[PDB]
RNA sequence: GGGAUAAGUGCUGAAAGCAUCUAAGCAUGAAGCCCCCCUCAAGAUGAGAUUUCCCAACUGGUUAUAAGAUCCCUCAAAG
RNA sequence: UUGGCACCUCGAUGUCGGCUCAUCGCAUCCUGGGGCUGUAGUCGGUCCCAAGGGUUGGGCUGUUCGCCCAUUAAAGCGGUA
RNA sequence: UAACUUGGGAGUCAGAACAUGGGUGAUAAGGUCCGUGUUCGAAAGGGAAACAGCCCAGACCACCAGCUAAGGUCCCAAAAUAUAUGUUAAGUGGAAAAGGAUGUGGCGUUGUGACACUGCGCCGAAAAUGUACCGGGGCUAAACAUAUUACCGAAGCUGUGGAUUGUCCUUUG
């Protein structure tokens, strides 16, 4: 019994009891979260999925909302004496995948 | 045996034939014959 | 390119004779006499065959 | 995120049999080097070897096309000045066919370190006899 | 000539893979009681007894 | 001395009722090709093979020992 | 080869000819195999396949090339800064 | 949605290739000189094997999302051993002429012979370290000609989140 959501312009494969990673959603932290895409659901349970399945849902306890690793840009051009440095953490928020 | 890249029948009674894919003159005068058209 | 010449260790080959004769088989001193000059030392191990031609 | 990668563990590994009697060179070298690269099955992944082990019989006995018996030169050359070899395909399929398909197949599969482990999973004799009855090969015909 | 490039302390290292000196190759003495060298002369008490 | 061949010479034969060494098919034909002759070569990681030898005492493994090879010394046909 | 251009090198890419050592191409000088000859034979001429091996020693000139001498089966033509 | 003016501040005055109109040269040159354009200069990304200037396309940053561009879909190497109809046997494709020639297909005119135009092929076709003029394997279809679809394919565009500049106040958002 697992599920394909639609998120943040990516599908993800979501099963129970995991925890996912997904973009900045508005929400706070320990709150509640209603996925609607959802294109395909069931493993072994069932196997429906039509452009959105439009039946099933997923329910969703938001565990927290921070911020991964500084990635740092940093590029040149040779013999050109033009460099730049940049960076960059990327905001997520991880969820646990309360029910389908 | 004139081996030259134009072969053309010289006397009425030499003829144009392939062999190999090389384009030959047999004839019975033994001078007229011919290849690599 | 291999095959270049130059400096290094010399002689010590296998190197094979042929078309020699026997000049006397000495039978009861066990010798053979071939006619000509051998490859190797004295004492050097030679085996004696006939000519493959 | 979720990509399932092949693992050691993960692996499996099979054996086939390909007759070469009647089949021109390289499209069924084409087919053989898919197989032995790895990638019939769905657990593909580049940085190992899912792939199989393939038991070609009957190599002296591919058919060529045209006039490809006395064209086709294969030449090699032993690094020595001016010294390069050749041979043609008909002398190479009755001298040593068990070569010319090995020739034709890794010539089709990467040259890395990867390439040359799957490039020794091919296995190649020139009749109907292969002694690798030890290892439960399975008939496989050209999709 | 003169090096075209300074050799790496890896190269160099792996160059001086076989600067050991092995050990001479020595015995104890059965009078003298100690480390000798053989086929020589002991050290510390006299004699050889060959 | 072979096997395959280049130029070459053909033999049979339609395409083309004939002619035709060629398209099917079959012969012959070079100091040249591949062999044969000489050597090196299993690090040929595709690591081949034949013969002979050796093989026990304790705690999952280890140990010294075996057959064997050396350190050390006298040397040269080797360097 | 004689040139034309001026693209790399002027904080350096050393000249011609010999000596040592060669290696490659074939547009073949000899040796091997053929066709045609205004090829009687010997000896040739001109094409065709062929690069396995071979291809001299002196005089004169810095000399290369070049002429001469005495031979040879032959005294090849080129590339590789 | 730029333009001009008046002010402060500069840099530039060695240009290159590609297409094209010319001069010069020899209807030589990656030659040289000018008109017009593009790109490089100062431009990363994809294709041309590799390759400033060739074809596609202008990188604010992150993403293990989607759609296309030149160019491609047998394997190396992502996606058609697709589809319908024909041509080519040379490995032509995958270097080159004058000229030669019962190669072969189309079409038309002609008295089984002869002809004009044509499609694709053959010969002409010889160089030096090593095959060596498809990138390699390999190919008789995996080559050509015309038409249908599908798909792959970029930092292009889209989706999401983010960061700085702006202009309009729907509601200073």
């Amino acid at each position: 019994m697992f599920a394909i959501i639609e998120t943040g312009g990516k599908q993800i494969k979501v099963e129970e009891g995991q925890e996912i990673f997904v973009e900045k959603l508005d929400v706070n932290e320990g709150d509640t979260f209603t996925f609607d895409k959802v294109l395909f659901v069931g493993g072994d349970s069932v196997k429906v999925g039509a452009p959105t399945v439009e039946g099933a849902t997923v329910t969703a306890t938001v565990n927290k909302q921070g911020r991964g690793k500084k990635i740092t840009v940093f590029t040149y051009k040779r013999r050109k004496n033009s460099k730049r440095k940049k960076g960059h953490r990327q905001p997520y928020t991880k969820l646990t995948i309360d029910k389908i | 045996m004139k081996v030259r890249p134009s072969v053309k029948p010289i006397c009425e009674k030499c003829k144009v034939i392939k062999r190999k894919g090389k384009v030959m003159v047999i004839c019975e005068n033994p001078k007229h014959k011919q290849r690599q058209g | 390119f291999k095959g270049q010449k130059m400096p290094g260790r010399m002689g010590g080959n296998t190197v094979t004779v042929q078309n020699l004769e026997v000049v006397q088989v000495d039978t009861e001193n066990k010798v053979i006499l071939v006619k000509g000059n051998v490859p190797g030392p004295k004492k050097g191990l030679v085996e004696i065959r006939t000519s493959i031609k | 995120r979720q990509t399932f990668m092949a693992n050691e563990s993960n692996i499996e590994r099979k054996w086939y049999v390909i007759d070469a009697e009647g089949q021109t060179l390289g499209r069924l070298s084409s087919e053989v080097a898919s197989i032995l690269r790895g990638k019939n099955k769905v657990t593909y992944t580049p940085h190992v070897d899912t792939g199989d082990y393939v038991i070609v019989i009957n190599a002296s006995k591919i058919e060529f096309t045209g006039n490809k018996e006395t064209d086709k030169v294969y030449y090699r050359h032993s690094n020595h000045p001016g010294g390069i070899k050749s041979i043609t395909a008909g002398e190479l399929r009755r001298t040593n066919p068990e070569r010319l398909i090995e020739n034709s197949i890794k010539g089709m599969l990467p040259s890395t370190r990867l390439g040359e482990k799957q490039g020794k999973k091919l296995f190649v004799y020139g009749g109907a006899e292969h002694p690798h009855a030890a290892q439960q090969p399975e008939n496989y015909e050209l999709r | 000539a003169v090096p075209k490039r300074r050799t790496s302390k890896t190269r160099k290292n792996k160059r001086r893979t076989h600067f050991k000196i092995s050990v001479p190759g020595m015995t104890e003495c059965p009078n003298c009681g100690e480390y000798k060298l053989s086929h020589r002369v002991c050290k510390n008490c006299g004699s050889y007894n060959g």
